[PDB]
């Protein structure tokens, strides 16, 4: 808000800030930017499915147990396991900022259909394979459908068959341990824990900022008003209202920096959904280390999860080759 | 008017225990909040009064010249209490007794009605509301529509193949240049 | 069907539409900038000297050339923001052209919505516009698979394809195109026990 933050509750501070011309009906029109450009993203990650699929009851997918990342009806919201983990590990009195006009809007499309579009990408994944991406869904065996993953590969797909109880068992402990190490390090979520500290931490700065003088003698209006006269009060003030009014433009400007990163962070994350979860992609390290086979979304407070299912050579041994 | 403290809020009761030399509680961005009457010694607290964001909901100036405004963040128990005259900076109090209000998370809207059905969305508000103007017609809010809903018969033994195809062909727009300028 | 689709409506073309609005608009507003007195005298100079001597004016007109200093550094500050992100949006279209165009891509979903054959290029004021060439299955049926064959105690894979049958016959045929053929060594092969 505008007048409130340079003029508080003052009717003399106003009118002589109109002079001052159309400066911050900018701000109005530079914020709105910012504003309508994040329902947009997350608009640009989610949506790429116009039909919800849901998951049948039964899950005896050949011996794969998938109900670790399954959305659970038994919790009031439809949050998978992994998804409650991560909101427990987000950090979102100082709550008195509302006073001085720095309000805050609620997103476009709130936590509880976000989850959603995760449930309709999961379950889509696992009985259509990547065709329901490029058209009509078709169904597939899941314990025939890792022949095809295996045949990008490189290897035949005879071998999947021969060991398909051995690499269910190592596929299930694997998504185990993803359940404790996440919480085993607290730096997991740095990259998401700095962004609401950074979102939180410039409003603390901006609020203490109007308690200098800026060479006037008090920092209230009030007093200015009340103690000396109207001929040179303006001097006084003038030395305090581009004291303030500079210390504004220099947040607004740091919003437009974090603003236009975080577009070319979440444009990659577009790509790796469009790719490492919507087919097989033949880039090497792009979706994860080692030859890639498949991965799963997960959603995430001002983020998204990403689980990669890679494959990975063990011990060898040598040989003479013509 | 406190000694010259001049302002403006509404003062209620607090617990703080002032000491016998305090007079003046401030706070993080400096300034007076609580203050001791002179005349009956207690401890009041100086909060501002209330405020908040106004936005107009409209169709094209083409369509009807119908209207739906907003009250960003206040609690709408609130707004319709201040029926007065000259009470509040908007002058066009002739819709705080509107049509039917309706509460949503970013505040409350004024000039719509709540109804069941889901469309996509037209205009947005937040929290999952979007307004439209539909049919004998009206402006209504609704609740988001994410798609038709869809299953797919999934089994231990069984596959589907195309016996057919389509040809299609699909555009798109990208910038790649913009005015240059000096001065 | 192209042809009208362009002509159909007029949001289409929205993309390349504010590009030129975001920048005259600009413009509009540094030009009426000049216009604020910025709390001093007078906006316009000339008439701040006749109506004052020679030594408190410079207070007066250190704020008029300061406030048309200044509003000037901030458009400059929003020009370099909007470049930073063309030059984004130029890269990409380079890479749309050199995959989409001379070649064909196998990254889903990146030279249009399904699997892609061809593409062809077309100019457009400050910008370029594609036309992707998409190959998109019809309808489909269901059908009845097994995964291996086994005949003489031994069993089989198909080479390239699956497994299926009528419920009469077995029969394996392509991945994306229903043409059913009899099973066949040559078009298969053994690998192990069929136990
Ligand atoms: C599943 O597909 C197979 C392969 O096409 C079907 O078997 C074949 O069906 C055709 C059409 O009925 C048969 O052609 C005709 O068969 C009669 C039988 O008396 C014959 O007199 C005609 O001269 C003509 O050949 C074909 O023989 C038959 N082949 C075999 C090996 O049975 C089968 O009917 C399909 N099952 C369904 C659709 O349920
Ligand atoms: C998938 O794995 C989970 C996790 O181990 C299984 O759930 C466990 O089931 C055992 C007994 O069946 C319980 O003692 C554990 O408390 C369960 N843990 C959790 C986290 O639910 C689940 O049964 C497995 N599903 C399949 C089909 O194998
Ligand atoms: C696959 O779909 C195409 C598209 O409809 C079918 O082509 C049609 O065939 C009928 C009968 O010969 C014609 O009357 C239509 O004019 C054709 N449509 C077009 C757009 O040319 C084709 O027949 C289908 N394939 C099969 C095997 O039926
Ligand atoms: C035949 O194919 C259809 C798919 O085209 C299978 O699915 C049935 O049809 C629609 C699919 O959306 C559903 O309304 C039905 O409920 C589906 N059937 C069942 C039992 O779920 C169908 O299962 C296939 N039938 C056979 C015998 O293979
Ligand atoms: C208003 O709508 C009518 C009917 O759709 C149309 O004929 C007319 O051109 C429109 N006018 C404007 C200014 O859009
Ligand atoms: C206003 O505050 C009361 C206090 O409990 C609450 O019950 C009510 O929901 C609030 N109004 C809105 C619109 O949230
Ligand atoms: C929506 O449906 C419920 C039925 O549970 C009904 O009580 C309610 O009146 C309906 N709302 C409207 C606006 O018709
Ligand atoms: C697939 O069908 C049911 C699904 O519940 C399953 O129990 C059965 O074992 C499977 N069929 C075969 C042949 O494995």
């Amino acid at each position: 808000d505008c007048t409130m933050y340079i003029c508080g509750d003052s009717t003399e501070c106003s009118n002589l800030l109109l002079q001052y011309g159309s400066f911050c009906t900018q701000l109005k029109r530079a914020l709105t930017g910012i504003a309508v450009e994040q329902d947009k993203n997350t608009q640009e990650v989610f949506a790429q499915v116009k039909q919800i699929y849901k998951t049948p009851p039964i899950k005896y997918f050949g011996g794969f147990n998938f109900s670790q990342i399954l959305p659970d009806p038994s919790k009031p919201s439809k949050r998978s396991f992994i998804e409650d983990l991560l909101f427990n590990k987000v950090t979102l009195l100082i709550c008195a900022q509302k006073f001085k006009g720095l309000t805050v809007l609620p997103p476009l499309l709130t936590d509880e259909m976000i989850a959603q579009y995760t449930s309709a990408l999961l379950a889509g994944t696992i009985t259509s394979g990547w065709t329901f991406g490029a058209g009509a869904a078709l169904q597939i065996p899941f314990a025939m459908q890792m022949a095809y993953r295996f045949n990008g590969i490189g290897v035949t797909q005879n071998v999947l068959y021969e060991n398909q109880k051995l690499i269910a068992n190592q596929f299930n402990s694997a998504i185990g341990k993803i359940q404790d190490s996440l919480s085993s390090t607290a730096s997991a979520l740095g990259k998401l824990q700095d962004v609401v500290n950074h979102n939180a931490q410039a409003l603390n700065t901006l609020v203490k900022q109007l308690s200098s003088k800026f060479g006037a003698i008090s920092s209230v209006l009030n007093d200015i008003f009340s103690r000396l006269d109207k001929v040179e009060a303006e001097v006084q003030i003038d030395r305090l209202i581009t004291g303030r009014l500079q210390s504004l433009q220099t947040y607004v400007t740091q919003q437009l920096i974090r603003a236009a990163e975080i577009r070319a962070s979440a444009n990659l994350a577009a790509t790796k959904m469009s790719e490492c979860v919507l087919g097989q992609s033949k880039r090497v390290d792009f979706c994860g280390k080692g030859y890639h086979l498949m991965s799963f979304p997960q959603s995430a407070p001002h983020g998204v999860v990403f689980l990669h299912v890679t494959y990975v050579p063990a011990q060898e041994k040598n040989f003479t080759t013509a | 008017n406190f000694n010259g403290l001049k302002g403006t809020g509404v003062l209620t009761e607090s617990n703080k225990k002032f000491l016998p030399f305090q007079q003046f509680g401030r706070d993080i961005a400096d300034t007076t909040d609580a203050v001791r009457d002179p005349q009956t010694l207690e401890i009041l607290d100086i909060t501002p009064c209330s405020f908040g964001g106004v936005s107009v909901i409209t169709p094209g100036t083409n369509t009807s010249n119908q209207v739906a405004v907003l009250y960003q963040g206040v609690n709408c128990t609130e707004v319709p209490v201040a029926i007065h005259a000259d009470q509040l900076t908007p002058t066009w109090r002739v819709y705080s007794t509107g049509s039917n209000v309706f509460q949503t998370r970013a505040g409350c809207l004024i000039g719509a009605e709540y109804v069941n059905n889901s469309y996509e969305c037209d205009i947005p508000i937040g929290a999952g509301i979007c307004a439209s103007y539909q049919t004998s017609q009206s402006i209504i809010a609704y609740t988001m529509s994410l798609g038709a809903e869809n299953s797919v018969a999934y089994s231990n033994n069984s596959i589907a193949i195309p016996t057919n195809f389509t040809i299609s062909v699909t555009t798109e727009i990208l910038p790649v240049s913009m005015t240059k300028t000096s001065v | 069907k192209i042809q009208d689709s362009l002509s159909s409506t007029a949001s289409a073309l929205g993309k390349l539409q504010d590009v030129v609005n975001h920048n005259a608009q600009a413009l509009n507003t540094l030009v009426k900038q000049l216009s604020s007195k910025f709390g001093a005298i007078s906006s316009v100079l000339n008439d701040i000297f006749s109506r004052l001597d020679k030594v408190e004016a410079e207070v007066q007109i250190d704020r008029l050339i300061t406030g048309r200093l200044q509003s000037l550094q901030t458009y400059v500050t929003q020009q370099l923001i909007r470049a930073a992100e063309i030059r984004a949006s130029a890269n990409l279209a380079a890479t749309k052209m050199s995959e989409c165009v001379l070649g064909q891509s196998k990254r889903v979903d990146f030279c249009g919505k399904g699997y892609h054959l061809m593409s062809f290029p077309q100019s457009a004021p400050h910008g370029v516009v594609f036309l992707h060439v998409t190959y998109v299955p019809a309808q489909e049926k269901n059908f009845t698979t097994a995964p291996a064959i086994c005949h003489d105690g031994k069993a089989h894979f198909p080479r390239e394809g699956v497994f299926v049958s009528n419920g009469t016959h077995w029969f394996v045929t392509q991945r994306n195109f229903y043409e059913p053929q009899i099973i066949t060594t040559d078009n298969t092969f053994v690998s192990g026990n069929c136990d």
